[PDB]
Parts: structure tokens; C-alpha cells; sequence
């Protein structure tokens, strides 16, 4: 899109539920200088969607995206 | 479980621009996504120049950027300027040099 061309974000909250995993096509770390921690996760129509990468679904999904 | 159940997907992340060293500061005191909205909290630090500001901005060049504090969705302005820079995320990627 190409959607690693887009602007850096940072996250003040997080989805509230598990995205179908299928869904996803790609994902972003927002910087460790924002105020809090945040994974972008890019879904196959091109939505960013901040995400907590203290939860379990969130790093599986991570490592499967290799 | 926590929070929504099956509401929009919500987590509106917000643009950001950065300084030199990478600190980053929210463009827009309010984030809209599908049917949500977020304000970030009142005081963030906020750059007045929106996300049409940010996304006209060429990537990795200084600019003047007008700082104030977010009140309810809404930068309100100070008197004061940083320097400030558009980031993409493939600034941030991968690992093309390394040492021995
Ligand atoms: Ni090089
Ligand atoms: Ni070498």
C-alpha cells in the first residue's frame, strides 16, 4: 500500500477483543519512547489497530507472522 | 473478557511526529476509527498540525511544529515550537548493519 509507509503511532488503548488471526497481515511495534507499549497490527483490508503485547494472543500472532 | 465483547474493534492508534532522538508526540488530540472515537487524556503533550498535516509532511526532514496540551479531543496551542519529524514505520525496520 505500501502500509510500512505510513506515519509511526503510538497507543493510549487497545483492542478490546482476539482479531481472527486469519485477518492479519502484518504488524507494527510502536517506539518504546511512547507512553505506553503498544503492537500495530495491520488486518488484510489495511486497518491499524493498536493491541497489547502483554497478552498471549498478541505474541502468538506476532510469531506466526514468522 | 475485558472490555468490549463484540463492539467495533476500537484501538485508534494515534499518528505521531518525532524529534531528533525519536521522542514521539500525538498530531491529533482525538483519533477516529470505524464508529470509534478516542480523546487522549487532558494534558498529552499534542502537536497542532492534525494528521493531514503530518501525512503532508516529507518523511525524515525537520519542520517548526506548534506545541500545546490536549483538552477534551482538542491541541490547544502554547507559545512554543519544536522541531519535529515524520517517522514511517520503515524507518524503524529490520537490521542492515551489524559489527564483528
Ligand atoms: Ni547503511
Ligand atoms: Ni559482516
Amino acid at each position: 500500500s505500501l502500509a510500512a509507509d505510513t506515519p509511526t503511532t503510538c497507543c493510549f488503548s487497545y483492542t478490546s477483543r482476539q482479531i481472527p488471526q486469519n485477518f492479519i497481515a502484518d504488524y507494527f511495534e510502536t517506539s518504546s519512547q511512547c507512553s505506553k507499549p503498544g503492537v500495530i497490527f495491520l488486518t488484510k483490508r489495511s486497518r491499524q489497530v493498536c493491541a497489547d503485547p502483554s497478552e498471549e494472543w498478541v505474541q502468538k500472532y506476532v510469531s506466526d507472522l514468522e | 473478557e475485558d472490555d468490549e465483547d463484540y463492539g467495533d474493534l476500537g484501538g485508534c492508534p494515534f499518528l505521531v511526529a518525532e524529534n531528533k532522538t525519536g521522542y514521539p508526540t500525538i498530531v491529533a488530540c482525538k483519533q477516529d476509527c470505524n464508529g470509534t472515537t478516542e480523546t487522549a487524556p487532558n494534558g498529552t503533550r499534542c502537536f497542532s498540525i492534525g494528521d493531514e498535516g503530518l501525512r503532508r509532511m516529507t518523511a525524515n526532514l525537520p519542520y517548526d511544529c506548534p506545541l500545546g496540551q490536549c483538552s477534551n479531543g482538542d491541541c490547544i496551542p502554547k507559545e512554543t515550537y519544536e522541531v519535529c519529524y515524520r517517522r514511517n514505520w520503515r524507518d524503524k525496520k529490520n537490521h542492515h548493519h551489524h559489527h564483528h
